[PDB]
């Protein structure tokens, strides 16, 4: 139900956090900067805004 | 109504910052700052989203590489990930 300057993070069904319509999880996802704080994106960690 | 859903909300916050603080390396050299955490939480208490709101920036910044690794209990209720889907949390080593 989000987006960020990599994209937006949807929750599926069964309840998994998607971006691009993919589920991240804790190894194609990773925490990445953004400001002051960190959010996580999952292999475009390189793609700028 | 909110029937028993505080208890639950007070509970599940500070079992997040029993988590975030069981990875400093050296949580006592900080102990009495406070730092507010904005959390964005997965339906299974997978990190999503983690931003300071307030306090002390060394501890914040401890807190956020601590945040980072924690393994974060599953909310209990649908009532409480309601709340920490997206929730700011004090802090206090």
């Amino acid at each position: 139900s989000y987006n960020t300057p990599w994209g937006k993070v949807i929750i599926n069904a069964a309840g998994q956090p998607t971006m691009n319509g993919t589920v991240m999880t804790a190894d194609n996802s990773s925490m990445v900067p953004y400001g002051r704080g960190f959010t996580r994106v999952l292999n475009s960690l390189v793609n700028n805004p | 109504n909110n029937g028993a859903s505080g208890a639950d909300i007070n509970n599940y916050a500070g079992q997040i910052k029993s988590a975030i603080e069981s990875k400093f390396y050296d949580a006592s050299s900080y102990a009495g700052k406070t730092c507010t955490l904005r959390i964005k939480l997965a339906p299974d208490g997978m990190l999503l989203d983690i931003k300071p709101e307030g306090g002390d920036p060394a501890l914040c910044q401890a807190a956020l590489a601590a945040a980072k690794l924690a393994k974060i209990p599953k909310p209990p209720s649908q009532a409480v990930y309601e709340v920490f889907k997206n929730a700011p949390l004090d802090f206090k080593p």
